[PDB]
């Protein structure tokens, strides 16, 4: 039950890494061309990243990608990419929409904060409007608040802008009493009339912190996203899927927002391995966070199934690598004439002890397999590279004995 | 009337709701889009504490406000 | 009204060393001692020149509050730095007389053992198991030394690199301890206590050797990190540099045990949101106040400072000292007056004239003195709309002290 | 045996006890001390989550170990 789990090199990176091996994995099962090359487009790869990653895609479904091909192409390639986009993609939703954002939503509950205790300073009675300690962590642990010296200016700026609040809120709400000449207010129903005015107005104020001095802060938090090894968040995976999705909402013949996509795919998040207690979809991209340190790959079933062993997948991608280092050599022996007809058949035999059924048909495979080793000998270590080859792809075999007596 | 939720899924859903409902329902309707329980969603929105009991003309959210779920998890 | 007297700071990303340094200022004038006074200096590394302007601070008279100007021209960029620095490096001192005993080891030494376990997993080693660590417990992951850039990056690649030398470590010790239990029977139970205790041994010099290896290279990172300008002040930085300033020496005995000794003893107690502790503790000399985990600001104790001007008063002297820098460069040429900082030196000298005037009759001809100097300055500063409102606004905190001045 | 921990007050403070004496007996004579309650100390040592229930031994604390009180407070 989604049980792959594929590692990163990540030093700090990991979850642009995670993610692009995950989408890798992805693109691969849906061969879809033009899913392939939107997605590059909205990365803006230029061509002969293009093309390298299109002959990691052609690579046959059933057999995983190496960790040689993770750490010297996608990670490379694609960590720098969808680092890039999930960091432009938090300024571009804040243009289109900066209510919408959590940026906004995060950052507003130390606007309110810093607010209350500066009205408090000013003597303003404005400060009872507000309740907030600055305690909730669902707010307080938010990226934003990791930017190295936002905090600092956010307080110069609510207090060079304090008396201008007092004065704007006066201004609205003795607007407010004459539209409400003929009620007869309560005194609490007062306190929700103003409470609700001053929050408008600080929310504005959230806003235009992030867009002042041609978006100067603004912008620091997309350079803090975006800098190399700056450990990323979910709120930026989540950005990240929505820019990769090309999800956008847009307004329909009755006058209603839904969201539109170019392509769509499922995203879930798990914890320290454990997928949710309830039911959601069949996810098609899986991230797994790891005790707040790191984040990892998690490849659906429906998305890819190999039956090696990383270790065995270690052993046979080698053997096809002797296979075209030296398989044009002779090996005058046998019936072998190759080099690479030899290991061909060492390929094959270690698959037969794979398949073969129980302990004692293993065990007469395994024979089988150290003779093939034998009849080799006399010609393979009077070469020098090749005695190495054969030491290192006998060790890569026990070190898949394990796997391979199962059956 | 309409208000949006960012998911733990990479995308954007829709509710329909009003103003007097409360944040319980809010998150039995979010229940009912996404998979979440109530009490494993961590809901926010513009620095306010959503109490369960309270509504969402108490907390002065308005038509297509945009909520989201947070994990608040790092690596 | 226990202890509500409230002293800010302007700190930028400071407010910890600039409210330590405003609540020892006031401490070491309350206690009038030159030994105390010339050994905090001492301990702080104050050049002379530096002490002569604090100790001409201390000159003070113990009844008037210090302003702001002395505090932010004077107390402020003095000991703001020279707090910071001491509290930096004896965060180092401290380690290197005894590591295991330092926070900076107890709080390390959980991402340590956290990333060990992972690893030795990783490697398929059975000593995994050993450990019982999630990284989720926030007495731990709060501390300073996780918000250092990279650390946990730099700790992640010694770790991995460090693995199987710590089994091969483990199995030599391990091997000893059961030739020494040749003799007994031990449970599954003993067995693994006794392995746990092994590793854990192990895993504690893995955190200092980390700390101090490449000449102490990640010691020296915390130690500048504490140091640089505008680093926000944690409370256990707040609490190595009260070690250091009363000079705490853990010293051991004639009979072998060890007992804490100091040079000068100071009661130091922290509040949080301006509330004191719920239990009873000391009478507390210096108070440091910690707002909403974003501000850090000086509680002065009763038994220390009592001010004997009435807050109408206070509030006045506050304001015309904040018309003599907003101001007091401006040119007044009226008589002896060039600057306006010349007339408002006369107005203040005036009031506590006013104050110190024996008896109703000569007080009412000081008063009459104030109003002349008002006087005398009227047309030219009438003559600008923001000096007409400060004129305005001086004359009005007068009257409001008129009570108090009259008695 | 003697103990040692860092106090909220700036200073260091010793304890003594034996190694079967469990973290909330510890606590206790921290309450006896300082000021502070058990339910209200936040006590750590080389990353061990210190169980009200378990020991001194338990915990491989050894002679003159130094445990800290924390707040985990910034400005």
């Amino acid at each position: 039950v989604n049980m792959f789990n594929v590692d990163n090199s990540g030093k700090g990176n990991c979850l642009y890494y995670a993610y692009s091996i995950s989408l890798m994995y992805y693109l691969r099962a849906k061969n879809n061309v033009k899913i392939t090359e939107d997605i590059f487009n909205k990365l803006g790869l230029k061509e002969e990243d293009r093309a390298r990653l299109r002959k990691l895609l052609s690579k046959d479904p059933d057999r995983a990608f190496t960790r040689d091909e993770i750490k010297t192409i996608i990670e490379p390639i694609l960590g720098r990419a969808t680092r890039d986009l999930a960091a432009e993609h938090t300024k571009v939703e804040f243009k289109s929409s900066p209510h919408d954002t959590p940026l906004f939503s995060s950052l507003h509950y130390a606007v309110e904060f810093g607010f209350k205790r500066s009205l408090q300073i000013n003597e303003s009675e404005l400060t009872l409007l507000i309740d907030n300690d600055f305690s909730n962590p669902d707010y307080t642990e938010a990226e934003i608040y990791k930017v190295s010296g936002l905090l600092d200016a956010l307080q110069e700026y609510i207090l060079t802008r304090t008396p201008s609040v007092i004065e704007e809120f006066n201004r609205q709400w003795e607007n407010k009493k004459q539209e409400l000449k003929e009620q007869s207010l309560t005194e609490k129903e007062i306190q929700v009339h103003q409470a609700t005015i001053l929050d408008n107005i600080l929310r504005k104020e959230t806003i235009d912190f992030l867009l002042a001095e041609n978006e100067k802060h603004l912008d620091e938090y997309r350079e803090h996203l975006r800098r190399e090894f700056v450990w990323g968040s979910e709120e930026t995976l989540m950005v990240l899927h929505r820019a990769i999705q090309g999800e956008r909402m847009v307004r329909n013949h009755e006058g209603r927002i839904e969201p539109v996509y170019d392509h769509e795919i499922i995203l879930h998040v798990h914890r320290n391995g454990a997928s949710p207690s309830y039911q959601a979809g069949s996810p098609e991209m899986i991230l797994n966070n790891e005790g707040n340190v790191h984040w990892t790959s998690i490849i659906p079933d429906a998305i890819f199934t190999s039956k090696l062993t990383d270790k065995e997948e270690k052993l046979l991608d080698m053997l096809e690598r002797m296979q075209s280092e030296y398989g044009s050599k002779e090996l005058g022996v046998e019936k072998y004439s190759s080099i690479s007809d030899w290991l061909s058949d060492l390929m094959k035999q270690i698959e037969l002890i794979k398949t073969s059924p129980t302990a004692v048909t293993k065990q007469k495979e395994i024979e089988l397999f150290f003779q093939l080793l034998a009849k080799a000998t006399p010609k393979l270590a009077s070469e020098p590279a090749l005695r190495m080859s054969l030491g290192t792809l006998f060790s890569n075999f026990l070190e898949c004995i394990p796997a391979l007596m199962v059956e | 009337m309409q208000i949006f939720v960012k998911t733990l899924t990479g995308k954007t859903i829709t509710l329909e709701v009003e103003p007097s409902d409360t944040i319980e329902n809010v998150k039995a309707k979010i229940q009912d889009k996404e998979g979440i329980p109530p009490d494993q969603q961590r809901l926010i929105f513009a620095g306010k504490q959503l109490e369960d009991g309270r509504t969402l003309s108490d907390y002065n959210i308005q038509k297509e406000s945009t909520l989201h779920l947070v994990l608040r998890l790092r690596g």
